[PDB]
């Protein structure tokens, strides 16, 4: 009986890493977003440089 | 004289979870006002205003990744404090055991 | 847009807008906006 | 005895190796009819399979009457008795009727011998596998060869099958995986259903592209970011190696590329609102694809 | 209500839509929905559902929140087959159930998924057909109602 | 150039946030997998006693 809760305590852990904010997919938007911003503004610094 | 069978129990179900996502609009942009200031002045006060926009920001998503890993320490701690009664009555049924 | 406005003016080009309504999206709480913005005051400088 | 009788002998000792299953059974495996004839003092296969225990004191056997295997028809005691024999529903028996054979239009088949062992034969591809008769279409439909019939099959042919159904089952065992799982990954039809996840895609490819110039680089190269952060991956290049490959591919039932995509994206797309649109339906399915 | 939102771990879009619209829920039309244990135990099972649909769940809600989902779109969600989830809609539709079940709400209310699902449920635990449990059910031989 | 170590400092962070996340995602999925041999030992030893 405790193992089979442990089971449940796991699960419901692991449902709350995927459907916090602060997750995965939040992640891996800033980094795309961001990534294509730093290379444009690159683009224009090395132009002012 | 018939020995009965032994049936026996099958392995436990993989217990699942459903992730959703949420979507919500793209923004609408104000109505544009024309104004009295040649423009690199307008540019170093709107560079000036964008920069702290920046600045919330970033203070933004610090303060979402600490509320959220707090609600992680508060889980875990409500999750051990239930965790720990079965092992309690586990010991009283040792003791009658013995 | 109130420096746009003042690029539309200093300069004749009426047709050029350069600040897009894509800089705030609700779905991620409106995360890294400014930054946009920033890299379009830096498009609108560089053509200026 | 003679070349032909002599060649079988040797598969009937490998099946019965290898599936350790009685003689009969492999023999049903090499494409052999059912015997009517009991012998050794023991009941026949046919006694065995449908007529013992007897059935509201009905005999089974085969005639010229017709039998419906349809699973909403209700069909009479003679359904009943081919369910039985089988262990299986009325739904996936119709389903084992459409897996053995294609030509069939109706669920109503001919009670004579040799339909009766093809449906056994159907049966047992998925019997000695483990897996049911859903699993069983699914991993033929993902083999490549469920368009093949089993009831007009050369010996060598089925042969074949069972050796590529014993390899994939292996392979999936060896990989953990669910036969479901890989139905998915090598499935071809797309659910034409907008998504969250996908209108997201969509906003931010449509916001991220806007103002792009064709001749001054790729167009496959400036959408890759964005789909690598939309589609959650890891790096960016594996989102333009992705997006080569479905290029190639053409998803959809209308074949759909960057192109087009980016086009739609610049015409017909209003971010924020929830429009239909003719074409919106294959721009889930290229998403879909994607994904996969 | 906060107390209810997080105790019955519905996602927050498919809240949004009980909250919205009711009906969609099966709730009584025209009235505004009820934290009554009845409601509660509903989308208590209403959420363990959507938990169980797993990857499939993001597709299946939208398709249910406009009126688009089908028996065989849900089938392939749940990986069963087509033709049972459509035989056990035939059957529900057939028999009288309160409230009744008509082809233009059968995926369409949560109350008619649910008893598609119930029949389903008790046809797998049978191990028998749809067919069999209104072969069943037809075995009203202590009343005066009908033959 | 000031403006680009800005957004190169950010972006720095972002990198090592998604991957932090992205494994703690895989520990949960893991753990979640590794709790079944364990629900089966328990319940053969209950047919040992």
């Amino acid at each position: 009986t405790s193992l089979k809760t442990q089971q449940e305590q796991t699960q419901s852990q692991l449902a709350f890493l995927q459907r916090k904010f602060s997750n995965q997919a939040l992640y891996n938007w800033l980094r795309g977003r961001l990534a294509a911003i730093y290379f444009q503004f690159y683009d224009l610094a090395v132009a002012r440089c | 004289l018939y020995l009965p069978i032994y049936a026996t129990p099958a392995d436990p179900k993989a217990l699942l979870s459903a992730a959703v996502a949420t979507s919500q609009g793209g923004g609408w942009l104000p109505e544009s006002f024309m104004s009295l200031w040649r423009f690199p002045h307008m540019l170093e006060n709107a560079r000036g205003m964008v920069s702290q926009l920046t600045q919330f920001g970033s203070t933004l998503q610090n303060i979402i990744e600490r509320q959220d890993a707090e609600a992680l320490n508060a889980l875990l701690q409500n999750q051990a404090a239930e965790l720990i009664l079965t092992n309690l009555s586990i010991q009283d049924k040792t003791i009658e055991e013995l | 847009l109130m420096a746009e406005q003042a690029y539309r003016w200093e300069l004749n080009d009426d047709s050029a807008r350069f600040i897009k309504p894509g800089a705030w999206q609700g779905t991620y709480a409106g995360l890294l906006a400014g930054e946009t913005l920033m890299l379009s005051l830096a498009q609108m400088e560089d053509a200026h | 005895i003679n070349t032909d009788v002599l060649g079988k002998v040797f598969l009937t000792k490998y099946y019965m190796q290898r599936y350790a299953i009685h003689a009969e059974t492999a023999l049903i495996l090499c494409n052999a009819p059912i015997s009517q004839r009991s012998y050794d003092n023991q009941p026949s296969q046919f006694d065995r399979l449908f007529n013992t225990p007897l059935l509201n004191g009905q005999y089974f056997s085969t005639g010229d009457e017709e039998i419906d295997l349809n699973s909403g028809s209700t069909g009479d005691w003679r359904k009943t008795i081919l369910k039985r024999a089988f262990n299986i529903d009325d739904v996936s028996l119709f389903r084992l009727l459409w897996i053995t054979d294609h030509d069939n239009k109706d669920g109503k088949i001919k009670n004579n011998l040799k339909n009766l062992s093809n449906l056994y034969i159907g049966k047992l591809l998925a019997d000695i596998h483990q897996l049911t008769i859903d699993e069983l279409d699914l991993l033929l439909i993902a083999v490549g060869e469920g368009k093949t019939n089993l009831s007009a099959i050369s010996d060598k042919q089925l042969a074949t099958l069972i050796r590529k159904l014993n390899t994939i089952t292996s392979w999936l065992h060896t990989q953990k995986w669910s036969v479901f799982q890989l139905f998915i990954m090598t499935s071809t039809s797309y659910n034409k259903t907008l998504t969250p996840e996908i209108k997201n895609l969509l906003d931010t490819v449509y916001h991220g592209l806007q103002g792009f110039d064709k001749d001054k680089a790729d167009l496959l190269h400036v959408m890759a970011p964005y789909i690598a952060a939309t589609l959650q991956l890891s790096s960016e290049n594996v989102a333009h190696s992705v997006l080569l490959w479905a290029d190639k591919l053409q998803p959809g039932d209308g074949a759909m590329t960057a192109e087009k995509f980016w086009d739609w994206l610049n015409t017909k797309y209003t971010p924020g609102s929830s429009e239909a649109v003719e074409t919106q339906e294959h721009i889930v399915q290229y998403c879909q694809a994607l994904a996969q | 209500l906060e107390m209810v939102y997080h105790s019955t771990g519905i996602n927050e879009n498919a809240f949004r839509l009980f909250v919205t619209k009711p009906e969609m829920f099966g709730a009584a039309t025209g009235a505004a929905p009820a934290h009554d244990a009845l409601s509660l135990i509903m989308l208590t099972r209403f959420a363990d559902w959507v938990n169980a649909l797993g990857e499939k769940a993001s597709s299946v809600l939208a398709a249910f929140e406009a009126n688009s989902l089908t028996a065989e779109q849900l089938a392939d969600a749940m990986n069963l087959d087509a033709n049972l989830l459509l035989q056990a809609s035939i059957q529900a539709q057939n028999h009288q159930h309160l409230p009744p079940v008509t082809p233009e709400n059968a995926f369409s209310c949560w109350t008619s998924i649910n008893t598609i699902l119930q029949w389903v449920n008790v046809a797998q635990q049978l191990n028998v057909a749809p067919q069999g449990v209104s072969a069943l059910v037809g075995l009203d031989y202590i009343q005066s109602m009908k033959e």
